[PDB]
């Protein structure tokens, strides 16, 4: 459904008007709202815990064809530039696209092979580097992050005696804001994840429709005003 | 929040304490109606319309600048009677037509006439010739003009 | 403040302009701001569903001083050059006691 | 999402849906309520036991991208400035930096090798060392807090007959306030956090729409809410 | 956070007002609040039970930091300047800082070594004295409380035969009163714990947030007066 | 905290936050309020189960840091000025001191050597005293109370073929009052444990505020509370 | 005895100064308080919002 | 505490008794004007 559709069906489930002599819900509002709408699916369709079926991204059909329109495949780019200090002595890092929501693979391509990589907790971090060897398995790499400057940066700690070729990450994009129309004509500067002009959301039709009725859900709650449904509709936020 | 009150404007009160004050009642008001004037709007707060400057036209076309200060006047059944003092001391007649006033100069000379002692009038319809304006002041002789 | 009023401009209505200035003031406050309307940024009077609503100024003296009283004196009134009719037919007004 | 859009949504969410239908909130107060709700979501989300989920720091990948742009790796330096006194006889004096707010893996490098540090409880001191040996195991090294001033003094208890030579901490970085206009405009002299200007959120994008309604919570409860509002809303303060 | 953020801050959650005309919430009040709901956090956060989640001084990192700024490590002086009566034939009895909160860490440096002090109950010092041999083991003192007069003085009871040359003591500082200004400007002698001037918080910014929660709590509680809100608040009050 | 700063902090947290808008206190009121909330306090936190946290005396440190500047070691002098009546043939009559408020240690020292005393109920000594050897073992005494006269004597029941030198009993003192003001200068004739002028609390910092809370409720109850009130806060009276 | 009452000096506001005693009496009872207001400690008066 | 009594100034009463005297009026007043004169004092009491 393209962003006049939305906000169409908006207007029939909501009862906002569309006229300007009594102003209902702006267009920059619902933008904001499904924009918000739309991350907050995406939070609670990834972790299984977050909605009512129990299921996250890959554990039925409907969730992979909702995260289908987001997963990305990228490169990370090594972070050579910036002779900064790491927190392991066998540790390059890498630069990861700056359109990054959530990681889900990784892997890496050394001369020994590729070797997925495994996101090392700050505990088994400690934990596994107590011991004599203090090396990953054959057919794993470690992972952890480290000084980010508005971008993401990771320690690629890989066996030693071994040379990092490639550094491949598939990842679930970050979405494009919801925007129906061009903010900048009525509105002088306002604008939702830095655009000003249309968006169209950029996700499957399966979850449209479930954006839409976040959104009027989040809209009633809202003009309501009550604390009580300001809180119970934030416990959706993550 | 936690609480609402309304208020509604029936009029304007003042002398009354702030924390005695009604809610019916506005404490000042300046330009408004409260009266359904030229519109439904009876016991809504509405603005006061503005005026209209009408010309002092001759009859034989003219524009009649008014001397000065004004002490008095007289509406006897359509005909407005002006007593101005200035230079001299003028007398006017005013006839409003569809547009402008047909303004006369009645007098225009040396009647004995003070800012301190305005004119209060008395004026009766007899015929269609004799029309009369009866006038005094504090100081001066009562007199009649036609 | 939430408060309902109508302006025209010979028989055509104007939903833009109401007032143009709210003083509220006390026994020890005094606060004023212009009323205008932003349809994007916030603004001190913004209006919807034919329900026009205000914020009461905060005090000249400290600008973080809210109108916090047991009465307070509140003063509608446009004092811009117009020409218009404005309806004013009432005025709600919202506290926490 | 920029400060601008941070006040903007603020006001769309809180003040109903832009109605003017809530108590007027000023910049600074929005600025006030966004940093202590920052603060509120990232000591929520560290300790698994403060969220909905159940998940800490590195339990989900979610919390992952949420902390990383304020993992930072630095240096200790050595306290011999001060001659302060210890209270272990082996135990070199180090100052951590300035901007920590937690530590997660912390490591020193001897002349034996990398050794990972424990952070003992007190009462695990007590029970070590009334033992025959009173020293580490092979593959770690000690670290207790000391006498602090306006900064972070650790005790580095070592095993003896060896050297230190460096100590890395990974920790997350205090974060940034987020301030939406410059306060000294209009205001006398008001500070977040010693701060007068625009802040930018020094967060990933993903904890941004939390700290809005957060935010947006934290507004109702303290201007249109009672004793038993704040006390409730004050349990998600840790 | 700085005292003046404190009470702006304080200004901002609790809508009370700076202007002297209508006298809403002094700056000695405040100060007192403040310095009561620092004194509850510590006292909270130390004790496992006394927070919701179950973790004392040394059971997390943000409790670490929480009293890191407190912790203090200093010696004991002997009181041999009063010729006391003493509960034991071998007891060296000790004064303690001033400035002393809580104990978490002991140890006596004897010709013989180093020796973790153990303190120990009243019922657990019976129970040793009616054994055949009535002494420590070969690792371990005792330390038990005696007649102390505007101090706290400490009956070191280590194994016969032996010679206490240093008492070192790791502990918990008193925390120092948060006063927003020179209270003897409008107050003639109030005081908070006998200072009248202003007092910068001593401790780490990660709390800060509490404090201020907690003082804000605690102000509508007491405006509230209900007896009910008393006890219930007054049960955090250890 | 200072008996003014005492009073100022109560009539902060009673009587709202200053605001005269409760009950109006007295001084010898309040220093009646805060002798009993301290009396209180000592027998709820010297009883585990009269607090909330289920623990007593020596416990945990914050409870050794309470009762520190209570303990007290004296020694008790022998009875034989008055030729009163055992109630067991080989029992010396011992005075304890009068400041006495608990016992928890005591011990005797005799010819054979020190033995730490077991104060035995008025069962087991029927229990004891019905077998072959009626006598205690070798490393204890007994000791029950007998005939006093506004004091407190005891009976110290050793061995056979002993003789006692010393009995020194390591006692909480009772705690002093805490008056604000000297009473006689607007009272004509009051005291509160025999005391008219200002008497500064005789305990550690710790638990003041803690006496001043329980002063709060005490007062809230007994001027603005009913029946059920009263009858509800006395169950925390021991 | 709470009530509201403000005092004046040429236009001026006085929040500082509203009374000076108060004397209430019964059958077989008078008691007499100054009314005076001191900020820190505690006082017969005290004024607050 | 427990309850509460607003009181109102509407003038002065005499010659009633206290049992059964009424909150509107006063018992006694020196040198009070409980109308509005040189300001809106009316209802209220103020100065002479």
């Amino acid at each position: 459904m393209n962003v006049n559709e939305f906000s169409n069906e908006f207007d029939v489930l909501y009862n906002n008007i569309m006229s300007n002599a009594a102003p209902g819900l702006n267009e920059y509002e619902k933008s904001v709202l499904l924009t918000k709408a739309q991350e907050e699916i995406v939070k609670n369709y990834f972790e299984p815990a977050g909605n009512k079926y129990g299921k996250g991204l890959d554990d039925s059909p409907k969730r992979q064809i909702d995260f289908s329109e987001l997963i990305k495949v990228g490169e990370g780019v090594l972070n050579t530039s910036a002779p900064t200090i790491t927190f392991d002595k066998r540790a390059k890092v890498y630069d990861l696209p700056a359109d990054l929501f959530l990681v889900i693979n990784e892997a890496v391509d050394t001369n020994a092979g590729t070797k997925q990589i495994v996101p090392i907790s700050y505990s088994d971090y400690t934990r596994l580097m107590s011991r004599p060897y203090k090396e990953p398995v054959k057919y794993q790499a470690w992972r952890i992050i480290t000084t980010s400057i508005n971008n993401i940066s990771v320690e690629l700690i890989v066996n030693s005696n071994e040379t990092i070729t490639d550094y491949k990450v598939r990842y679930i994009r970050r979405p494009a804001p919801i925007i129906t129309t061009n903010l900048s004509s009525e509105y002088g500067d306002v604008t939702i994840n830095g655009v000003s002009t249309v968006s169209e959301c950029e996700l499957n039709p399966i979850i449209h429709s479930e954006i839409l009725q976040r959104a009027v859900e989040l809209a009633k709650a809202a003009y309501q005003g009550d604390l009580q449904a300001s809180v119970e509709l934030g416990q959706r936020s993550e | 929040a936690l609480k609402k009150e309304q208020h509604f404007f029936k009029g304007m009160q003042r002398d009354l304490s702030v924390s005695k004050f009604n809610p019916e009642y506005a404490f000042d008001a300046q330009n408004i109606r409260i009266t359904a004037r030229e519109h439904d709007t009876l016991l809504s707060v509405s603005n006061e319309k503005g005026n209209k400057e009408i010309p002092l036209q001759s009859p034989s076309g003219d524009p009649v600048v008014i001397d000065g200060v004004l002490l008095g006047q007289n509406v006897l059944n359509n005909y407005v009677t002006l007593f101005t003092k200035g230079t001299n001391d003028n007398i006017y007649r005013l006839e409003n037509k569809g547009t402008y006033f047909e303004t006369l100069i009645l007098f225009s000379g040396n009647l004995n006439f003070s800012t301190d002692y305005p004119i209060e009038s008395i004026s009766v319809y007899e015929n269609n010739n004799i029309q009369k304006v009866y006038w005094v002041d504090g100081l001066n002789q009562a007199r009649v003009i036609n | 403040v939430e408060f309902r009023a109508d302006s025209w401009d010979s028989d055509n209505l104007i939903s833009n302009k109401t007032f143009d200035t709210l003083d509220v003031w006390n026994e020890y406050q005094h606060g004023t701001t212009p009323l205008t309307n932003l349809l994007g940024h916030p603004s001190p009077l913004k209006k919807k569903f034919r329900i026009w609503r205000a914020n009461i100024p905060r005090a000249i003296a400290n600008n973080r001083d809210r109108i916090r009283n047991t009465w307070a004196y509140i003063k509608l009134g446009m004092n811009t050059p117009n020409t218009y009719r404005t309806e004013f037919h009432d005025a709600i007004i919202h506290y926490f006691a």
